[PDB]
């Protein structure tokens, strides 16, 4: 079976494949992501996306927790600085109830004042789990340093803006940012006229946001862990641009992460470049990020307090050797079947295929198939891979790091 | 004729004597305990300020004058739309057990 | 199209076997990708204390060296052919496999033959492993979910092997011979007693010829008095507890003895947990949720998460639940859940049934979303229950419980029984073991 | 560590019906 | 990695990456 694709006219993308499978799936990405955040409003996706199971018109926050679980399917928030994904699942002998929950979250949320204040106490645990993991606040202040206006947003929401959020400060964002022109009412497991029966009877429907002005600076976090962590990045490019089928492939030509479980990451060229000299615990890959606007591309450390110049100056110094035109072309290659490997292995999944069908949608306007993908990574030039660290060395730096930092360097140490 | 009485007995049950309105001699539950905690500011605290002198009045066992009484016209029905909102969901979450 | 349809149009597995005792089986499907393992019978339950831990020192040595392809050199040719390598340890079972695509399988499936057959376990690895064992017995410390797990196998199953860790204590690690791996390996892993799965881009005539040409060469036998057979792994009512105040939290965990895997009832089990459930503060639904455990802990916020599970092995199992609350409310937990067993036992409401009915179909399949978790599934289930079950199967023996069903079996394996439990925090509130089991009877 | 525990040895305490480590529970727990 | 947010009804709520 083949993937229907098709367009309204108030450009309300669907999408449908009718796999014969028994679990029916659905999406609905759309593009609400922390970016439209502006400085008022800060941490309101946060909310929102807890704000699911909450009260509508067509139901209750009762009768949703209720009738979904008993058919026994889901209610997943997806979120990026970008978009905002509102996936389901179920069986298919009962799609016709869930998707009347679904679009009763979307087309008629209520956000009735007291509801909101249960839940926005709910912030400070949820903030909090993440944070357990101690990426997700060094990897922030990066779009907070690097970026200004935009992409800067975290997507969770600062201490202090708990306990003040107002629910007209969610209308607004609404009647703003769900609109039939920049939504994606995927399908999957389901018929299509299906899906162009209940778009058109409720998303029936009607802001923009500022670009992401790269700026180049560093934060820094002594926060008395044990450990390092750190991120060093320059300008990347967008998505579609070809400019990005060559960091997508340096990343794996350089740091990918592990592909054998406990494995010393041999053809890894920066791993690898540590581990001469370095004899104590350590880890560090690449960090590629590409948004619709713009992007990052650089690399992630893990180091004890004093080696983390003594790890660092091996990543940005071996990355200088991939721009002075060190290199092989096996590599490449090698570096291709990963690459041509972890996108399709990552559709291998009906999710992480719905995670590609829809977030293809939204920025560009037609579904890339993997064959087609797997071309464009053929037709990639070793003079492309170099560039593009030749974009990184010589470009504008943004950084952050965390832990101890009383042996770690700034940038113009480097 | 009916709704010359429902304006008398209002004037005869006292709690227009007092500053009082309708809903605020409600006999509490949970059911209305909910709402009570459901209402905004502006008018909770306006619930609060009625009563609170009410009961320093039914102290004494004095009233207000005659002008600060309570009027039938104005007698706001400003709990209801919160109340039976409560008994719609509690119908719903019975009714869903059966 | 409908339910009952689709799982009629889902793939038919198929099977096969090989002269030396190598069962094989795949699953075709549309999937460029695939994946292929080694899904075995052998771990800690076999092992004894002399050789315990063995089933995991293993397996890091394994992708660290072999005769043809020493070094780096395995850990290359993966990398260089752009697939991941992965493999994981039990009590019971033990598998590596890869996930790869489906034009290089022919290249990923002679590796296994160097891997399970040829591994050279070179000294100077077999002392830096000897380290890194003993640096991650510290870091499981800290996975403090998992430090109740090896105190509850360790109390209910004691005496038998299968109380045992997995890594093994500190002390045999720092003691182990590798003729004790020579000899662990030397048994168990034997075609008889083996499978290989796949599924994905393939077909199960590009395989076969495969195990036909690199695994032919396996020990297909053993001298007839050197591969041992099972001991039925009674079950203990014992209660464990690592008292430490000065921690956030106390992971706590109770559970019976469980039927065994063969036994038709587990489908009857995994509802019950459904309907009971699992919460970790973050679900959304609170109060307004089903599942009466659920609602009040979101309610009255008496704890931080809390999961069932069913354990199932050889000839019996584990059923219980695992939560984790601050001191001043287990014991307030232990009450509802308690009285949640009751009251399955005793009423469960039909309207409640189908809940858990719906939701477990919602869970093998989405489980089966991917090759990796059917690929677990089949080389699961050639040493389980044997055949691999059509998932038009389960829905059938489902379709059997009733309510009728589950105030039987809950009965049988909960009421009056004499669990087994858990404690790893400041549990200056938890109840002793004889509470606990006056509160397992209502009345 | 939290695997070098281990559990003693109450066979100087137990019933004789659960002594054999190697049989099971259940077909004398109905009279225990 | 580009890390991603996942919240649920009934899905733990995670960081992917």
């Amino acid at each position: 079976q083949d993937l229907e694709f098709t367009r309204l006219p108030n450009g309300l993308v669907i999408a449908s494949l009718e796999n014969y499978a028994p679990a029916s799936r659905i999406g609905l990405f759309i593009k609400a992501g922390s970016r439209y955040e502006n400085s008022n409003n800060l941490g309101t996706s946060h909310l929102l996306r807890l704000a699911s199971s909450l009260t509508t018109k067509g139901a209750s926050s009762f009768k949703i927790t209720r009738g979904i679980e008993a058919v026994g399917g889901k209610l997943s928030v997806t979120s990026t600085r970008e978009n905002m994904a509102y996936t389901v699942e179920c069986l298919r002998d009962d799609v016709d109830i869930l998707m009347e929950f679904l679009l009763n979250v979307t087309t008629a949320p209520e956000f009735r004042r007291w509801e909101v204040a249960a839940l926005q106490p709910q912030l400070r645990i949820d903030k909090a789990v993440a944070l357990q993991n101690p990426q997700a606040h060094v990897i922030e202040n990066l779009h907070a340093a690097a970026y200004r206006n935009a992409l800067a947003n975290s997507l969770y929401c600062p201490d202090y803006r708990i306990g003040k959020v107002t629910p007209v400060e969610l209308h607004d964002y609404v009647q703003n940012h769900f609109t039939s022109a920049r939504m994606a009412l995927i399908g999957l497991g389901v018929s299509h006229p299906v899906l162009k029966q209940v778009a058109e009877q409720f998303l029936n429907i009607r802001l923009s946001g500022a670009k992401a002005k790269y700026h180049g600076g560093e934060i820094r976090e002594q926060n008395g862990d044990s450990l390092v962590h750190a991120a060093l990045v320059a300008e990347s490019a967008a998505i579609g641009s070809a400019e990005a089928n060559a960091f997508s492939v340096l990343q794996h030509v350089l740091g990918a992460g592990p592909h054998v479980k406990r494995g010393s990451n041999a053809t890894s060229s920066l791993y690898q470049a540590v581990a001469k000299g370095v004899h104590e615990p350590f880890d560090v890959s690449a960090f590629n990020a590409s948004y619709s606007d713009s992007g990052l591309f650089g690399f992630y450390t893990i180091s004890q307090a004093a080696s983390a110049g003594d790890v660092i100056k091996a990543a940005y110094n071996q990355v200088k050797t991939i721009a002075q035109g060190n290199l092989s072309n096996p590599d490449v290659q090698a570096a291709k079947n990963k690459l041509k490997a972890g996108y399709l292995m990552s559709v291998e999944s009906s999710e992480g295929f719905l995670d590609e069908v829809g977030s293809q949608a939204l920025a560009a306007g037609s579904y890339t198939p993997p064959s087609t993908v797997l071309q464009q990574i053929d037709a990639v030039a070793d003079a492309d891979v170099i560039n593009a660290a030749k974009k990184f060395v010589s470009g504008r730096k943004s950084m952050a790091a965390s832990g101890n930092l009383g042996h770690t360097p700034f940038i113009d140490e480097l | 004729w009916l709704e010359g009485i429902r304006k008398w007995y209002y004037n005869a049950a006292g709690f227009n004597k007092l500053g009082l309105m309708r809903d605020d001699t409600i006999h509490e539950n949970d059911d209305v305990k909910e709402a009570i905690r459901r209402l905004p500011e502006n008018l909770y605290d306006d619930r609060v300020f009625r009563i609170k002198r009410a009961l320093d009045l039914s102290m004494r066992q004095q009233i207000l004058p005659k002008e600060q009484w309570t009027k039938y016209e104005e007698d706001k029905s400003y709990l209801e739309p919160y109340l039976k909102e409560v008994i719609r969901e509690r119908k719903e979450r019975e009714e869903w057990a059966k | 199209a409908t339910y009952a349809q689709a799982l009629q149009s889902v793939p038919e597995t198929q099977v096969s076997q090989l002269d030396n005792g190598l069962r094989v089986a795949s699953e075709q499907s549309s999937q460029p990708t695939c994946t292929v393992g080694v899904w075995i019978d052998a771990g800690s339950r076999y092992e004894s204390e002399k050789n315990n831990g063995a089933g995991y020192f293993v397996e890091h040595l394994a992708f660290k060296g072999t005769k043809n392809r020493p070094g780096n050199a395995l850990e290359k040719e993966v990398e260089s052919m752009g697939a991941h390598l992965n493999a994981y340890s039990t009590r019971e079972h033990t598998a590596y496999y890869i996930k790869a695509l489906s034009k290089d399988l022919p290249k990923a499936v002679e590796l296994l033959a160097d891997i399970v057959q040829n591994c050279s376990l070179e000294d100077s690895q077999i002392e830096k492993e000897r380290d890194v064992i003993l640096q991650e017995l510290q870091e499981n410390d800290t996975s403090m979910r998992d430090v109740v797990f090896n105190y509850l196998h360790a109390t209910a199953f004691q005496g038998t092997p299968l109380a045992q860790s997995v890594e093994g204590p500190s002390e045999n690690v720092r003691k182990l011979s590798r003729a004790d791996l020579t000899e662990y390996l030397s048994r168990h892993y034997k075609a008889p007693r083996m499978v290989l799965a796949a599924a994905g881009g393939l077909e199960h005539r590009q395989l076969l010829d495969l195990a036909q040409k690199h695994f032919s060469g396996l020990s297909g036998t053993y001298d007839e008095d050197a591969v041992p057979t099972l001991s039925p792994c009674r079950f203990t009512g014992s209660q464990i507890c690592h008292r430490e105040d000065g921690l956030p939290l106390a992971h706590v965990a109770i559970a019976v003895e469980g039927p065994g895997w063969a036994h038709p009832d587990n489908v009857a089990l995994q509802v019950a947990n459904a309907i009971i459930g699992h919460y970790d503060c973050t679900y959304g639904g609170g109060a307004h949720l089903s599942s009466p455990l659920a609602s009040i802990a979101a309610t009255n916020k008496l704890c931080q998460s809390f999961q069932t599970f069913n354990i199932c092995y050889a000839d019996t199992g584990l059923l219980g639940a695992h939560f984790v609350c601050d001191h001043m409310s287990i014991d307030d937990m232990m009450f509802v859940l308690q009285g949640q067993w009751m009251r399955l036992c005793t009423s469960a409401t039909e309207s409640e049934v189908l809940r858990g009915k719906n939701l477990l179909r919602n869970a093998l399949v989405s489980h089966l979303d991917g090759t990796t978790p059917v690929c677990e599934d089949i080389g699961r289930s050639l040493l389980t229950y044997g055949r691999r079950i059509p998932l038009a199967e389960w829905e059938s023996r489902i379709a059997e419980v009733d309510a009728r069903v589950v105030r039987e079996v809950c009965s049988k394996y909960f009421y009056d029984q004499c669990p087994a439990v858990a404690g790893f925090g400041p549990i200056e509130q938890l109840p002793d073991y004889n509470r606990i089991r006056s509160g397992m009877f209502w009345l | 560590s939290h695997t070098d525990i281990k559990v003693p040895d109450f066979s100087d305490y137990r019933r004789p019906e659960v002594l054999d480590s190697t049989k099971s529970s259940k077909e004398s727990s109905e009279a225990r | 990695r580009p890390v991603v947010a996942s919240v649920s009804l009934n899905v733990p709520a995670s960081v992917r990456y």
